[PDB]
RNA sequence: AAAAAUGUGAUCUUGCUUGUAAAUACAAUUUUGAGAGGUUAAUAAAUUACAAGUAGUGCUAUUUUUGUAUUUAGGUUAGCUAUUUAGCUUUACGUUC
RNA sequence: CUAGUCUGGCACGGUGAAGAGACAUGAGAGGUGUAGAAUAAGUGGGAGGCCCGGGCCGCCGGUGAAUACCACUACUCUGAUC
């Protein structure tokens, strides 16, 4: 499951055909998955962590209640301890709005032993489902999701997809990810017989056009 | 096993080498040249028994399963060609002759051009046989 | 495992200007197979043929002959 | 009937592949027409507590009255003899149970 | 044990035509579980962006994963190859 190269990978000083749009765009890294079963646990899934801002920003809440509370006033979020879970127990119902008032979650280790009841068919078949495939801590991943760390998850029909920089962004934070989104989205690794085919560019918008 | 033909106005020919000597029973379907063969069945498939496998009986249970196999690729009309022992031995045909072309006009054939191609000589090799007789 | 009789396609046969019925019959040779071409072998046969199927009605004794 | 809800981050347990462990013939039929060689050479099937992975499902719980309900109780194939009274086939209606 | 004799391989030792394949690189078609005004392929898609002061496909009602433009694999037919 070898790539190396490392050999020029400088040359994206042609990439004006990156962006042509108004906004700016999200560059992006996805190779195309071979060697993969649907329903199993073949548990292909860690949880790769960069160095330097590809910005996955998403409104987080923190349910945490013992280092978790402390150390997620870092960020500087108004927290809130027993009236965030009881929320969205029934609350807002017949009021239009649902009951949330979230986006993004925990999955519980400071509340590991108030865990294991009702949580499952709401967020499972959203996809928005909290793990620690994905860094979904929210204490010292408080400062990583939010602005550095990335993952690949596992799942039925076979898909993927991470980041690395943007195109406010320069240079500096295009390659030296670059380098940390190769050596490490590498030796992850069933000894795969090569799924190492070709890594393909991408941003937010379009139609085929190849890179390794 | 399909041959394109008009369904209401054309049978397929054929031409059937009828050899006949006294110890058994031979029936050979072929095409117009002669080359080829399609249906071939002898008096000793049938009969199993040395002395009576050129009989009467054994040479029509032989044209029977002739026509069932020659009426699944789905020929109707033949040319006839019989036979009788011949060269230096006996040229009056045996008795695998009529029981054997009759039968075929009972199992669902058509009946063409009939004739004799016996071998005959001009003139011979000495036959098998002294000069004193076969004595019995 | 095998059936003969599909490995066998059905030609015609012709006969030529001189005489007065142009269509004699058929016959059949296997295919492009091994070594061995369906237009090679099928080059030389015999066709004892009478005339009085070859005419409208005329005498039967007479036969011929019309190799390929 | 009515299921509200405080309810191990609003409800709920049901999908599936596997290990041991425990239950499957009248007379047959083929065989071996034979007291036995070969009632061969088929079969099916069949259920579950645990060890890694899924279609599906993300795996805990107080109560009130319940049906005032007795911890909710009995029955039938009802067959006919002569005009009603009177009598009484365990369900043969191949015959007997 | 062995000189000779028989047999295989490997080198000197190259060109063309046609028959039948493997196996790939560069293309054109190529998608109807229920349901949705509409042939449900998969993911970060995503309320947004192109041209020629304006348009359009959509946000929306909805099914257990939604129409623009950056990426090619599961899967199925097409034929030319330095």
């Amino acid at each position: 499951s070898r790539d190396t190269l490392y050999e020029a990978v400088r040359e994206v000083l042609h990439g004006n055909q990156r962006k042509r749009r108004k906004f700016l765009e999200t560059v992006e890294l996805q190779i195309s998955l071979k060697n993969y079963d649907p329903q199993k646990d073949k548990r292909f899934s860690g949880t790769v962590r960069l160095k330097s801002t590809p910005r996955p920003k998403f409104s987080v809440c923190v349910l945490g209640d013992q280092q978790h509370c402390d150390e997620a006033k870092a960020v500087d979020i108004p927290h809130m301890d027993i009236e965030a879970l009881k929320k969205l127990n029934k609350n807002k119902k017949l009021v239009k709005k649902l009951a949330k008032k979230y986006d993004a979650f925990l999955a519980s280790e400071s509340l590991i032993k108030q865990i294991p009841r009702i949580l499952g068919p709401g967020l499972n078949k959203a996809g928005k489902f909290p793990s620690l495939l994905t860094h979904n801590e929210n204490m010292v991943a408080k400062v990583d999701e939010v602005k550095s760390t990335i993952k690949f998850q596992m799942k039925k029909v076979l898909c993927l997809a991470v980041a690395v920089g943007h195109v406010k962004m320069t240079d500096d934070e295009l390659v030296y990810n670059i380098h940390l989104a190769v050596n490490f989205l590498v030796s992850l690794l069933k000894k795969n017989w090569q799924n190492v085919r070709a890594l393909y560019i991408k941003s937010t918008m379009g139609k085929p056009q190849r890179l390794y | 096993s399909l041959g394109p033909q008009v369904a209401e106005g054309e049978n397929v020919f054929g031409v059937c080498h009828i050899f006949a000597s006294f110890n058994d029973t031979f029936v050979h379907v072929t095409d117009l040249s002669g080359k080829e063969t399609i249906c071939r069945v002898t008096g000793g498939m049938k009969v199993k028994a040395d002395r009576d496998e050129s009989s009467p009986y054994a040479a029509m249970l032989a044209a029977q399963d002739v026509a069932q196999r020659c009426k699944e690729l789905g020929i109707t009309a033949l040319h006839i060609k019989l036979r009788a022992t011949g060269g230096n031995r006996t040229k009056t045909p045996g008795p695998g002759a009529q029981s054997a072309l009759r039968a075929l006009a009972r199992s669902g054939m058509k009946i063409g051009r009939i004739e004799d191609v016996t071998p005959i000589p001009s003139d011979s090799t000495r036959r098998k046989g002294g000069r004193r007789g076969r004595r019995l | 495992v095998v059936d003969p009789f599909s490995k066998k396609d059905w030609y015609d046969v012709k006969a030529p200007a001189m005489f007065n019925i142009r269509n004699i019959g058929k016959t059949l040779v296997t295919r492009t197979q091994g070594t061995k071409i369906a237009s090679d072998g099928l080059k030389g046969r015999v066709f004892e043929v009478s005339l009085a199927d070859l005419q409208n009605d005329e005498v039967a004794f007479r036969k011929f002959k019309l190799i390929t």
